[PDB]
């Protein structure tokens, strides 16, 4: 062993509005974990691959968030802030993006999936629901490694000027 | 009972500050400073493992909570027929990185990231002749892709294995030779063992010409045989109520070799 | 402290514009222009990797608005025993694409469309003898179906594996040999190291016959031995407070080889 | 110091441009131009090996910018009982290629490959009597299938080995005889050693009839005896503080033969 070392893992700081799908994707990339791997590591199994698609029948339970809060050092109350608050309706399929936010903070925001959200009040821009250059839909936020459209390679920060 | 505590002490292991150890450590400091890959070679039981194991404590980690530890020297002994995945497991388990499952590709990528994140500068591979010939490619890539001095340790069997792959041969050709003890160095070591290791109630005077003659014949200069003979001789002496290693007890032990 | 910055420099690598490198670059330009597959072969530590790697830096990618980047030359080094899917992943990841799921056929197909999407014209596979035998079939397909100058790099081990598939032997028939240094060219490389690499405050006259003698015996013409010897000798000399390499330090280094 | 520098020089070897060396070189140049195989035969220590070394140094490899070298003359000395794989390994390593692990057939085909492309015109096999009888078939095939002048070198023991196989005998029928020195040629050779080899501060006057008498009795015309007597006599003389060889020291050495 390395003497006086504590068993450790690569951590990531969650951004102020980062979605759980985006967060788990970064944590998985930081540790080169497959989606099945993190679920086995937390012991919740295939559930992680389901959450990364925003498939929330059922929602992330107290048990499973506290389980993920054992391998991720982020506490379960902060993990619950990566999800819609109680009774806020959300949509999983059309993945959406502000772009002007992504130039400031490279994360998907869970509020971009709310059924009540359509503009960024900070930027006063209509949030995108597909790539404005090539019309390809955005991939699940767990897969936003490159920070660009997977088809035409336009960076999300440039898509800010193609909004509203 | 006092006897049970002396046996519990004598059956154990200790590190004596031999000049051979000092010579290796100063040499490793230069190789670590230059990040040069090299090999340590010497016949069996000459103290290579103990001297290399002593070097990692001399560079013990520093860590902050929620961070990878700073670990300048990694030491691993692979198991026999170590393939690349087991190599990556040994490294990440030494650094106590928590991910123990995944493909060889994940284990490679996590290992290179862990080595970089922990700031490793020297990797010591003890009994490196246990590595499979295909896994030396990953060892070479650690030394090339990262600024890491890789140190291969083994017996002359390692010199044979390295010559079968020119790419390893031309990377690891700087070497240190571990020697057996002889002459006055052996006589000096025998008296250090009595005073630092055995610490029996009464002086055995192993330094004496006749005791030194027995030890010289039985040890052949192997430090492993010196330690194993003198500790067992002490344990036998103490168990029969002697206060010192007697001639007859040392001869009883020596005639087992 | 001044010493720390020089040691931190001397432990690092640098690129020297040797005529051996210029020869490959002009030759690779001909094979790329003619869109011709070929191979690069030479003994270990002759500098093949550094010359090929320098060539990739000489032709960094280019971009246009709302278009993927264009990447004139791709340089990859497979991991040992590279299977087809991991070669596609290597190429895909170099082009910054990602492919999380698929059959090997799907990885192949995605590779073909991203290669032609970025319009690459030369693919250099360094240590191509790490490819699995079947992976050369897919390498052959990528060469023919798209018209990429595939450049295989290796030691004489690469020639030994290429002789085992007639179709690989046929399309990679053209080759360049990396030689070792010799004669006045070795001497010129020694002085290029003194002034363009070592840069120590006082000259060492390593170009002198008595220095060239020990250097020739220790280096034997391998540019990797030359670099590793002189950098350690410089680091050792500065650690001793010397302003230069001394013959005695150069002897102390050369004794290890 | 003077003495140790002079001793270190005299201890060594050097090449003197004797007429019999030039005679062989012009003959080998004819045979190489014609690609005619032949043999060189002469008594032990008559200088055959040095003259063959001098030839391949006058016809060393030529570089052509990333091509394999053009190497018109290959010189090998087989180890005792040289089998075919040993022979192929000798040839391949001379051409600066590493022998990859494989069968005799792989070694043959690789050797045949690199004898072409390197443009080898002449292969000199010194101590050709060390070849196993089955190895001569592969030597004959190199001469037959490539246009290569193979030169077998040996003593009269070679002329007996060759006559045990008509197919070898009939191919290497043309020969040159290396002779011993005598007469005026020996007197000139002694003069040249004094001036060009020993280079003592003071003239040893080895042309003198009394000195020639000693030298002729002990040397018996063998250039090997001439060299190794005069060097040892010079080393003995300098060690005694003499600045030349003298008759007493020369007789003291010559008495041991
Ligand atoms: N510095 C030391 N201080 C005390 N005991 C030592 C020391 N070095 C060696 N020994 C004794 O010798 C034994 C053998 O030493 P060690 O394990 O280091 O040998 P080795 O050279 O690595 O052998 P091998 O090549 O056979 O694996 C130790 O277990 C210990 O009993
Ligand atoms: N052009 C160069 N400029 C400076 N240093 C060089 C150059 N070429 C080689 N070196 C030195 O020699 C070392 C070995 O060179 P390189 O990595 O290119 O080896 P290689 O020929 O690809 O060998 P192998 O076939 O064993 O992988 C380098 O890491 C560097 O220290
Ligand atoms: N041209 C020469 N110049 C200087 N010394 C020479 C020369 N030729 C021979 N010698 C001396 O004679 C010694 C014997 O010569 P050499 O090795 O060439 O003999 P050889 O004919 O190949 O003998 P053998 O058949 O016994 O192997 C040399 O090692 C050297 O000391
Ligand atoms: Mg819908
Ligand atoms: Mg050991
Ligand atoms: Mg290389
Ligand atoms: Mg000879
Ligand atoms: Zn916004
Ligand atoms: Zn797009």
């Amino acid at each position: 062993e390395a003497p006086d070392v504590k068993p450790w893992l690569f951590l990531i700081k969650p951004y102020e509005g980062e979605s759980l799908s985006h967060f788990l994707g970064r944590f998985r990339r930081a540790n080169h974990l497959s989606a099945s791997g993190l679920g086995t590591l937390a012991g919740i199994g295939a559930i992680v691959a389901r959450w990364e698609r925003f498939h929330f029948n059922p929602r992330p339970s107290q048990q499973e968030l506290e389980a993920i809060a054992s391998v991720v050092e982020v506490d379960a109350q902060r993990l619950a802030q990566m999800l819609p608050p109680a009774g806020v309706g959300m949509q999983h399929e059309p993945i959406r993006l502000c772009g002007a936010c992504y130039a400031e903070s490279p994360c998907h925001r869970i509020e971009w999936q709310y059924k009540s959200v359509w503009k960024c009040d900070r930027h006063q821009l209509k949030i995108l629901a597909k790539c404005p250059n090539c019309q390809a839909p955005f991939k699940m936020p767990a897969l936003w490694e490159d920070g660009c459209c997977h088809r035409c390679r336009m960076p999300f920060a440039e898509m800010a000027k193609l909004q509203k | 009972e006092w006897l049970q505590a002396e046996i519990a002490r004598l059956k154990g292991k200790s590190i004596v500050p031999l000049q051979q150890v000092k010579t290796l450590h100063d040499w490793l400091d230069g190789k670590r400073k230059a990040r040069k890959s090299c090999r340590v070679v010497g016949e069996s039981r000459t103290g290579k493992t103990v001297a290399c194991d002593a070097y990692r404590y001399r560079h013990k980690p520093q860590q902050e909570a929620g961070r990878p530890p700073t670990v300048p020297v990694v030491y691993i002994r692979p198991h026999q027929k170590c393939g690349p995945k087991d190599l990556f497991k040994k490294i990440t388990e030494y650094l106590k990185y928590r991910v123990t499952k995944g493909t060889v590709s994940d284990f490679r990528d996590r290992t290179i990231e862990v080595l970089k994140g922990c700031g490793v500068e020297m990797l010591i591979i003890d009994e490196a002749d246990r590595l499979k010939p295909e896994t030396f490619a990953d060892v070479r890539d650690i030394a090339e892709d990262l600024g890491i001095a890789v140190v291969l340790v083994g017996t002359d069997r390692l010199d044979a294995v390295i010559k079968r792959d020119e790419q390893v041969l031309e990377r690891f050709r700087a070497h240190l030779r571990f020697g057996k003890l002889s002459g006055e160095d052996f006589k000096n070591t025998v008296e250090m063992w009595e005073q630092m290791v055995l610490k029996l109630p009464v002086s055995s005077n192993l330094k004496s010409k006749e005791m030194l003659r027995i030890l010289t014949s039985a040890t052949e200069g192997y430090i492993g045989r010196l330690d194993e003979i003198l500790r067992e001789a002490a344990i036998r002496s103490l168990s029969r109520g002697l206060k010192k290693i007697d001639k007859a007890v040392l001869q009883e032990v020596a005639k087992e070799y």
